[PDB]
């Protein structure tokens, strides 16, 4: 279990970068291209929250 | 500006004006008034001096 | 160490005031008296948040 809590514990954060929290991709330059830089500021501040 | 193009004073717009006579910062921080000039500008052979 | 551990844990929550977390500002005021209600409601959120 020592090592079972700790591989398991990386996999689900590293997974955690497949998220989108809210925004509309998981994706740092669709949010940087896809949009004005005043609302892609608040969606990459939403995923880096 | 003819009228079509006053959305393209704007922070972050790409446009014949946004881009190749004038460009806002993306960080600024102000004001825009826009009016219309026809009865100043408008002439029946056409305003050359724009 | 138990002086030094209680030393910086408060000195990094004095330093953390100095972070805006997206909003426009780091100094409430400023907001409060740039921005009218509605606006500045988000970025006080931000700020409280």
């Amino acid at each position: 279990d020592v090592v079972n809590h700790n591989a398991q514990a990386l996999n689900t954060l590293v997974k955690q970068l497949s998220s989108k929290f809210g925004a509309i991709s998981s994706v740092l330059n669709d949010i940087f291209s896809r949009l004005d830089k005043v609302e892609a500021e608040v969606q990459i501040d939403r995923l880096i929250t | 500006i003819r009228g079509d193009e006053v959305r393209q004073i704007a922070p972050g717009q790409t446009g014949n004006i946004a881009d190749y006579n004038y460009k806002l910062p993306d960080d600024f921080t102000g004001c825009v008034i826009a009016w219309n000039s026809n009865k100043l500008d408008s002439k029946v052979s056409g305003n050359y001096n724009y």
